[PDB]
């Protein structure tokens, strides 16, 4: 409840087209060998915009990491449902920028695959 | 009575008839241009400043997901979204039927009202029947220049890359082939228009030394040819099967298949 | 049980294609079939495709009919013979091609009247004749001489020709040295500011080129005959071309 | 094997280059100098490509996929199995199709008819270059190249164009697409005009190219003629694919950003970018 993960892992399918899942060893959990956007893989509460292979992030990204921005719950459902805008509240900057081109309508998607998220991809 | 039809049916421009829908196409076209219009302003704050630097950027979206298929969504909301559609509805349709009409009037062949039926195929389907079957116009295209292109590219994304679409690839083949068709028999003709060729409707019915050339390029070319009047059998299928392999495409997203890179995998 | 709608749909998509391409293909066959051999007769090997019903044209001004597909036309000797006895090889002209009517100088048997606009008048008038036509395009190519691609001059300019429908030049009548005169595809000549030229055929070459009977009217056969033979200048007045062409 | 009025056409001569040596038939098809020259080419790139699909593993024409140089081989050469074959593929495209081209050349001598044919073809070829040559020439590598892959080009495209967020905002992108887009619209309308003037209501005569611009008429309200018509349909589709070339020729070598900020210049005019309400303020 509040959240099944088996429902957000379809869900996550279509951010395959930019994202992909990757442990630290190599092996893929999930993805298409996707590199538009970073790998999500450890993304639950960790600092936005800090993934070390990803060297596409925007200045918004960046910025409201440094902020002291972690993905939790809360943060990611408003993330997936429209970036620019909640990297724009988040941030503060009314000028503020995101490069991830798309918008989960869905609430209940969101959270289904933040479930998925924290069964599949949370480094112990 | 007829008298008024009779009026109404010497409407004109110039030296065209405007006849009855013609009319009702034109009215209801401006009303449609009207509702977006106004919205826009609205959106732009009456400023002419704003309206003009910010155009691009405005949107009239359709109703919230929430409000199902009713027209109950208030204006500011939804209402003038559906008002503006369904003007938009009596405007194209009220034109294809003055392109069918105008056709049977000059006695000619419907040709040209069924090719105009493809491209309402896919029109159709995106603003009016995959949002009925999906069960709501949030799932409809809104009004506004870059926020159409910006549904486009989520609609993708939403069913797992278009690109795995097997209509949606079938439809490219064609726009590309259309491309390459006219691009072919347009420069075909004139290379011949030195024998007259411009004028196909005579080489129809009584084949001249250009429609031999012609045919005879292409037979020495690719193996194959076609016929002055054939040609334009391939050029009318080319392009309206355009839309129609694309109408189905997107009518099967979202209602039969949710991601099209998976459906793929297992095809 | 069920099925997978999608791709029950592309698998029925794909049978309608090959049908469409099918009779496409056929419908493509009323004119040039049956396919006969460099001899004359039957190919038997058609091919796959076969010949479409019969469809009749009602001709309008009261032309007549056409039913296609039907007999071949085609009747005037071929001034052509074989090089070889291998089939797919060239027939070089037994005499004069460009008058004997062949290869890039050909001409079809078309009906031998004039092109008729909507109301039933003649598509193509002398402007000297025209029913109000000025010379606003530009340049006056009235009067101007008329020279070969041996840069020798034949004659001059005397009157446009218009398509009073499309409302657009298509021949110009040029006066030959013996007051005869002789009309020209407006496409095969280039207007300079002090001349014509036509470097498609030679100074010499302009009275082989076809006559209309009517002075006033060409017929569709008419046109075949002079473009054909004006087109194929080209490649048989080579060489009488003088270089350096521009 | 010839059309019942072909035989009168089949002279000789026409040719750009061995004369009279290779001024032949094959069957419908002609062959000329070019006409060897295309197969050789065509059938060298053929081989190439199976050799890669050999090297790969898998005979499936779904998979095959013939991958450029590596980004860091920069414009060097590279193992034939290492992006080294994509290269010589590459030529025998480019050789191939520009043969393909030329021997139109020939034929359209032969027949005496006009050249806008091959003409036209030369901008697929351009916009092809375009995408294998010239872009990844001035980008500095090959590996920014397309791989020869029925969807692992598609694959390409999609990411190459999300390298840049939506490419849809590329102005000349847009362009590009209108023109693709209204030459559609502009074939189909030709064809079904003839075709309704060809086979009218039964039992009449046949339309009169009159009937035709009167009706045409009253869809734009302007009359383009038969010569127009054609003219503008090679028109139409010649610009598209002008407008998808220039499209890429400066995406990534003049632009970097994503296109949708390159708008930004439109709203920050002086005498608005400070104006509050409206969108963007
Ligand atoms: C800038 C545009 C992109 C591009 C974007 C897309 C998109 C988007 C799609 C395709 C699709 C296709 N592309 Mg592509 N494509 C590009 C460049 C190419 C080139 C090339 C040498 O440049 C080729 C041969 C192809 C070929 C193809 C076809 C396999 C396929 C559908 C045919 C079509 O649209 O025909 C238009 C032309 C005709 C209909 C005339 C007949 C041409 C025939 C059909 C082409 C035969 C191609 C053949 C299979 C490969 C030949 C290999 C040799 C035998 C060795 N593309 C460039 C890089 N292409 C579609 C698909 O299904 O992809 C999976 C699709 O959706
Ligand atoms: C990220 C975005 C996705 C994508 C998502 C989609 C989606 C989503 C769709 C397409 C569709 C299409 N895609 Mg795609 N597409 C992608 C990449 C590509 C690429 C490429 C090389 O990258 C190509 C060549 C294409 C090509 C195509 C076309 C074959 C097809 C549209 C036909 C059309 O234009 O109808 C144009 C004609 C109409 C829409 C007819 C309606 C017109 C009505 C009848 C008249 C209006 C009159 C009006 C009132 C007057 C107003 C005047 C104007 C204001 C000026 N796509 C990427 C991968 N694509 C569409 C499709 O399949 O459609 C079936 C579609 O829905
Ligand atoms: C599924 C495909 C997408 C789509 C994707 C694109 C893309 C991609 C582009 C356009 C572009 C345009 N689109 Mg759109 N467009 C869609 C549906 C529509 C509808 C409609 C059904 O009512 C209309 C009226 C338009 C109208 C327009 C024109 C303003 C513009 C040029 C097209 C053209 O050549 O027209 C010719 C007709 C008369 C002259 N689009 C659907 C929703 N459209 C081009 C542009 O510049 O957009 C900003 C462009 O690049
Ligand atoms: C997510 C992906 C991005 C995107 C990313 C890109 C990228 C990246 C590119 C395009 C390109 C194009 N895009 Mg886009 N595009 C998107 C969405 C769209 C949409 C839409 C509905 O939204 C549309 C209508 C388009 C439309 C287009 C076309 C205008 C353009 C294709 C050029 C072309 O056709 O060359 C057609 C002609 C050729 C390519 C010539 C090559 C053909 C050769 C000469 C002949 C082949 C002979 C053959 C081998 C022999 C066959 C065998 C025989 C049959 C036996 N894109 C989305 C937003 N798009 C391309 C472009 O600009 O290209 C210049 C490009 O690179
Ligand atoms: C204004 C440009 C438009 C245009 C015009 C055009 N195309 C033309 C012409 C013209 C004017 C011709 O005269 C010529 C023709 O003969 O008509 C059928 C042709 C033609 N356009 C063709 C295809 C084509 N045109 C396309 C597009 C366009 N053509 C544009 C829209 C497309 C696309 C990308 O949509 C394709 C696929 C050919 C069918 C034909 C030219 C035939 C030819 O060049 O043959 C040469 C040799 C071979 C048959 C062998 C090729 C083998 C190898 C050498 C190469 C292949 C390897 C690799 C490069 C391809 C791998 C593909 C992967 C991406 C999957
Ligand atoms: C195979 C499908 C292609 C196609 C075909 C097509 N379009 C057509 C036709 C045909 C056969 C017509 O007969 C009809 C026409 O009469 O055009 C001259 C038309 C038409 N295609 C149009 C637009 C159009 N077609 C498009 C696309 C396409 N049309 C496809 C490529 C596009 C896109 C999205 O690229 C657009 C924007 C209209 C201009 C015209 C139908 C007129 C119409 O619906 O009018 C209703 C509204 C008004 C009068 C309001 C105008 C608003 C104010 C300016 C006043
Ligand atoms: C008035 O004029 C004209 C003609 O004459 C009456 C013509 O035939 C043509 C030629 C056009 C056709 C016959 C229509 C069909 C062709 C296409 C839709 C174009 C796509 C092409 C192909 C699928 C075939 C490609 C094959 C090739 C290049 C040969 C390779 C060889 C294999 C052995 C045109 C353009 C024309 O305008
Ligand atoms: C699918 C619904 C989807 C999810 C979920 C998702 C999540 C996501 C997160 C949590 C981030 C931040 C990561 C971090 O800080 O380490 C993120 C970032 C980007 N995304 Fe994403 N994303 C989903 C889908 C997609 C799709 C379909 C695309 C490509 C169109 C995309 C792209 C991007 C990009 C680019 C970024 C980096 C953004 C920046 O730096 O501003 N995502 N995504
Ligand atoms: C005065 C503003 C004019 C804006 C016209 C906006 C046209 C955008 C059309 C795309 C939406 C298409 N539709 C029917 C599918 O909703
Ligand atoms: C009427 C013209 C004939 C056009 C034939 C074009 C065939 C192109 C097929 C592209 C293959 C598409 N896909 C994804 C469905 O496999
Ligand atoms: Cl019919
Ligand atoms: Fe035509």
């Amino acid at each position: 409840q509040e959240g099944d993960p088996e429902a957000g892992a379809k869900a996550f399918n279509q951010c395959q087209t930019c994202h992909v899942i990757v442990d630290d060893s190599g092996t893929t959990i999930a993805g298409r060998n996707a590199k538009t956007g970073p790998n999500l893989y450890g993304v639950v509460g960790r600092t936005a915009g800090t993934q070390a292979d990803f060297k596409g992030y925007g200045e918004g990204m960046k910025e409201a990491g440094a902020k002291g921005l972690a993905w939790d719950e809360e943060h990611f459902v408003q993330y997936v449902q429209d970036p620019t805008k909640f990297l724009k509240e988040y941030t503060g900057d009314a000028k503020a920028k995101g490069k991830m081109t798309f918008k989960l309508k869905k609430e209940a998607d969101a959270h289904n695959i933040w479930a998925y998220l924290q069964q599949v991809a949370v480094r112990p | 009575f007829s008298t008024l039809l009779g009026w109404f049916g010497n409407a004109q421009l110039g030296p065209i008839y405007l006849g009855s829908l013609g009319v009702l196409s034109l009215f209801s076209g401006l009303m449609w241009f009207f509702t977006i219009g106004i919205w826009f302003w609205y959106q732009a704050g009456w400023n002419p400043a704003v309206f003009l630097r910010d155009l691009f950027f405005f949107s009239l979206e359709p109703p919230a997901p929430e409000y199902g298929l009713s027209f109950a969504a208030p204006l500011k909301e939804g209402g003038l979204w559906l008002i503006a559609s369904f003007f938009m509805f009596v405007a194209v349709w009220s034109w294809w039927g003055r392109t069918y009409l105008r056709a049977q009037a000059l006695g000619m062949g419907k040709h040209t009202a069924w090719a105009f039926l493809s491209a309402i195929w896919l029109w159709m389907v995106l603003g009016f029947i995959r949002p009925i079957l999906m069960g709501s116009w949030s799932e409809a295209v809104p009004y506004g220049i870059f926020s159409h292109l910006d549904w486009t590219n989520n609609f993708s994304l939403v069913h797992g890359n278009l690109f795995y679409n097997p209509f949606h690839g079938l439809s490219i083949a064609f726009l590309y082939g259309s491309a390459l068709l006219f691009a072919m028999h347009g420069a075909t003709i004139l290379a011949v228009s030195r024998f007259g060729g411009e004028r196909e409707l005579e080489q129809i019915a009584d084949r001249g030394t250009a429609a031999e050339r012609a045919a005879l390029f292409w037979r020495w070319t690719m193996g194959f040819n076609a016929t002055m009047e054939g040609i334009h059998r391939w050029a009318i299928w080319m392009a309206v099967l355009v839309t129609l392999t694309g109408g189905i495409g997107i009518l099967l997203s979202g209602t039969v298949v949710d991601n099209w890179y998976v459906w793929g995998q297992n095809h | 049980g069920n099925f997978d709608l999608a791709s029950l749909a592309i698998y029925s998509f794909w049978i309608f294609l090959a049908g469409l391409i099918y009779y496409l293909q056929t419908e493509n066959m009323r004119e040039g079939y049956p396919l006969e051999n460099e001899d004359g007769t039957p190919a038997a090997n058609q091919g796959p495709f076969p010949l479409p019903k019969p469809k009749t044209f009602i001709l309008p001004h009261g032309r007549g009919t056409l039913t296609v597909p039907g007999p071949e036309s085609e009747d005037r000797p071929i001034a052509l013979a074989r090089t070889a006895v291998s089939e797919g090889f060239p027939h070089a002209p037994t005499g004069d091609p460009m008058k004997d009517g062949v290869g890039p100088a050909s001409w079809v048997a078309r009906r031998d009247l004039p092109e008729l606009d909507g109301h039933g008048h003649n598509k193509i008038k002398p402007m000297k004749a025209a029913a109000g036509f000025h010379v606003s395009a530009g340049k006056n190519p009235i009067g101007l001489p008329v020279r070969g691609c041996d840069l020798e001059i034949a004659g001059k300019v005397v009157d446009i020709w218009v398509d009073i429908p499309e409302q657009m030049a298509r021949f110009l009548e040029v006066e030959l040295k013996d007051g005869s005169t002789r009309l020209l595809p407006m496409q095969m000549v280039k207007v300079q500011s002090n001349r014509v030229h036509v470097n498609a055929l030679s100074s010499d070459l302009f009275a082989g080129i076809p006559t209309i009977k009517s002075p006033t009217e060409v017929t569709l056969l008419e046109e075949d005959k002079i473009c054909g033979y004006v087109a194929g200048g080209l490649m048989y007045a080579a060489p009488k071309r003088k270089s350096v062409v521009a | 094997a010839l059309l019942s009025f072909e035989r009168k056409y089949r002279v000789p001569g026409g040719t750009l280059v061995g004369g009279n040596l290779f001024d032949f038939w094959v069957g419908p098809f002609y062959v000329g100098f070019f006409g060897v020259a295309t197969f050789f080419f065509a059938a060298l790139g053929i081989i190439l490509i199976a050799w890669s699909a050999v090297l790969q593993g898998t005979w499936n024409p779904q998979l095959i996929s013939v991958y450029p140089p590596a980004l860091e081989y920069g414009l060097g050469g590279a193992p034939l199995a290492k992006g080294g074959l994509w290269q010589i593929i590459t030529i025998c495209a480019t050789g191939a199709f520009v043969s393909w081209a030329l021997r139109e050349v020939e034929i359209c001598r032969k027949l005496g008819i006009g050249y806008h044919i091959p003409f036209a073809f030369a901008f697929a070829i351009l916009a092809y270059l375009t995408l294998v040559l010239f872009r990844p020439v001035m980008m500095g590598a090959w590996g920014y190249a397309f791989p020869y892959g029925i969807w692992t080009h598609l694959d390409w495209v999609s990411n190459t164009g999300y390298t840049y967020g939506n490419f849809h905002y590329n102005p000349a992108h847009m362009i590009a697409i209108s023109f693709f887009f209204t030459n559609a619209l502009a074939l189909a309308l030709h064809g079904a005009l003839v075709l309704s003037a060809a086979n009218p209501e039964k039992g009449k005569e046949m339309r009169t190219p009159d009937h035709e611009d009167t009706f045409f008429r009253d869809l734009v309200g302007y009359s383009i003629g038969t010569l127009g018509i054609h003219r503008l349909g090679l028109l139409l589709s010649l610009s598209a694919v002008f407008f998808s070339a220039l499209c890429m020729i400066i995406t990534g070598t003049i632009w970097f950003d994503q296109w949708v900020d390159w708008w930004q210049w439109w709203v920050k005019l002086p005498w608005w970018a400070n104006i509050p309400g409206g969108i963007n303020g």
